[PDB]
């Protein structure tokens, strides 16, 4: 029973909260990919 | 220990197998040549056997057997494209899925055909995807008088009834259009 | 016959040097324990041989011997 | 004899309707202003190659004509992200904001789950992974409406 | 090869399929080549072949002999490795 205005509205809210989420998930995928490339020794 | 046991010579491994000396002629020129080589089989015994014959020439491989897990599957995939060390890549044709970006080699070699050739034509996108630099030479492996020239002529049969079918057409706006 | 043979350093560490002087060798693709029952053909000299100049107990007298 | 015959009218008449359908299709998509009718939707946020504008016309052209088809695209075309254009356009400009479910192999599913988020941020995403417990309490309250736009599940 | 058939096929599924190949559409995109090479059997493969042919005609089906024969052309020492000798 909803209009088209009030879906516009909940998707931005709903757009924020995905580009978070979005943003989160690829933080943390390229902190672990450039932590398994990580190899070094002691002296 | 020579008079005490004795092991069958890891030679005979390639003496009783045609492929196998055909493929080491064929991995000894592409490596001169300088290029990297996709091996796909059916069978993950033929893998086991193909590390032995590897390991025998002195060829560094990674293996993808469909049993290694999925998170060490990235792993070996940015591994083999970031080191040019390693000449050979194992796989089986009906693992790894649509995910792999093998672009890394530019030579595939297939030890056994599939009854199937959208199997290996999945195998051949696994390097020849977009976003690859270099000519792409598929070689395909096939036992005289045996059933693999009956694999082979069914594989055929199918590409052609494929071409015939979805080819054929050009099932594009353009035909709608003119 | 407690024959311990090295067969060579596993082929999943032949990347890790360019120069090492050693063979590598693929991951054993079977169980870590085996069993095989084998035919093995032999003549009545080879016993004797055996049970008069032993050369099995693998100790110091055998080499000795 | 008779069997032939027969058979020879089923087929003409099954070629009759759909030289119909593609008739039907061929006078909507050659309707004028490289002339795509189907504007690109605005809540897409991306950048579309050319085929894939075409195809995306051809999707939505089978929509209006409500036909089902078959995007058989060649690898690496791009056919996950013209199957979330046709979504966000429908969404967009006809309203269908309705419940979508998206059927896809396990191992793709996040990846999927990925472009989703990636293309179309206003969707809201569901996804259907997890243990009969995670599954049973992530359904609770799905019928109600405009709780899921987009359902992904293997 | 009855053309008129293929077309009224092509007609028949051309409403509902959409197809695109990667050469009318990535233009710059590397060739590709295909190679078959033959290769023969050896003393011990041509043996077990012909050992399996001949259980061909007698409780193996034609698909178990078909899945051995396969087998045997990828390699022998999938059925038994050569036996590691040592003094009883
Ligand atoms: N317009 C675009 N802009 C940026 N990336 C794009 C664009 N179109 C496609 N891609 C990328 O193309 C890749 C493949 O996308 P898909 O739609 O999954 O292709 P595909 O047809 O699904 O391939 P398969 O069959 O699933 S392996 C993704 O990494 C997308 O990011
Ligand atoms: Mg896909």
């Amino acid at each position: 029973p909803l209009t088209q205005e009030e879906l516009l509205r909940e998707a931005k809210i709903t757009e924020e909260l995905n580009l978070r989420s979005l943003e989160t998930y690829e933080r943390l995928e390229a902190d672990k990919k450039k932590q398994v490339h990580k190899k070094r020794k002691c002296p | 220990c020579n008079m005490r046991t004795q092991f069958p010579d890891l030679r005979l491994i390639q003496y009783d197998c045609g492929k196998l000396q055909t493929l080491a002629v064929l991995l000894r020129q592409l490596k001169a040549e300088g290029h990297r080589v996709l091996i796909f089989t059916q069978m993950t015994r033929m893998l086991d056997v193909l590390e032995q014959f590897l390991t025998y020439h002195g060829h560094l491989y990674l293996r993808l057997d469909g049993s290694t897990r999925v998170e060490q599957r990235q792993a070996l995939m940015e591994r083999f494209n970031a080191d040019k060390r390693i000449f050979c890549f194992i796989l089986s044709t009906r693992s790894g899925g649509v995910g792999v970006n093998l672009t890394g080699a530019d030579t595939v070699v297939f030890y056994d055909s599939d009854w199937n050739p959208t199997m290996d034509a999945q195998a051949q996108d696994r390097c020849h995807r977009i976003g690859q630099t270099r000519d792409v030479h598929i070689y395909r492996l096939i036992s005289e008088r045996t059933v693999e020239e009956n694999i082979l002529k069914k594989a055929n049969q199918k590409r052609m009834l494929g071409d015939m079918a979805i080819e054929g057409g050009n099932f594009t706006t353009a035909y709608f259009k003119q | 016959s407690g024959a311990v043979k090295r067969q060579g350093r596993c082929d999943t560490y032949a990347t890790e040097f360019d120069l090492e002087a050693e063979e590598y060798v693929p991951l054993p693709k079977g169980d870590v324990h085996k069993k095989k029952e084998i035919i093995q053909d032999v003549t009545l000299h080879d016993l004797d041989v055996a049970n008069a100049r032993p050369q099995g107990g693998q100790d110091i007298l055998s080499m000795m011997g | 004899e008779k069997r032939k015959k027969a058979l020879d009218l089923h087929l003409d008449f099954i070629v009759g309707q759909t030289e119909k359908y593609s008739d039907l299709l061929s006078q909507s998509l050659n309707q004028p202003l490289t002339q795509v009718k189907t504007p690109i939707p605005l809540l897409l946020r991306g950048q579309l190659r050319e085929y894939q504008h075409i195809g995306l016309d051809w999707l939505v052209t089978m929509y209006e004509k409500k036909l089902n088809g078959i995007l058989a695209d060649e690898m690496g075309l791009g056919k996950t992200i013209q199957t979330i254009s046709l979504l966000a356009h429908l969404a967009c400009e006809k309203g269908n904001w309705g419940p979508h479910l998206i059927i896809v192999p396990t191992s793709v599913m996040l990846n999927w789950e990925m472009e989703l988020k990636r293309w179309c941020p206003s969707f809201k995403i569901l996804t259907y992974y997890g243990a009969q417990k995670e599954r049973k309490l992530k359904r609770q309250g799905w019928t109600k409406p405009n709780a899921f736009h987009v359902c992904i599940t293997s | 090869y009855n053309e008129g058939l293929v077309k009224r096929l092509h007609k028949v599924l051309r409403p509902f399929l959409l197809r695109r190949v990667k050469v009318d559409v990535e233009k710059q995109m590397p060739k590709k080549y295909e190679h078959v090479i033959r290769c023969r059997l050896s003393k011990r493969q041509r043996c077990l072949y012909d050992d399996f042919m001949a259980q061909t005609t007698t409780f193996m089906s034609v698909i178990n002999i078909l899945m051995q024969l396969r087998k045997v052309c990828n390699h022998p020492n999938l059925f038994d490795p050569r036996p590691v000798t040592s003094p009883f």
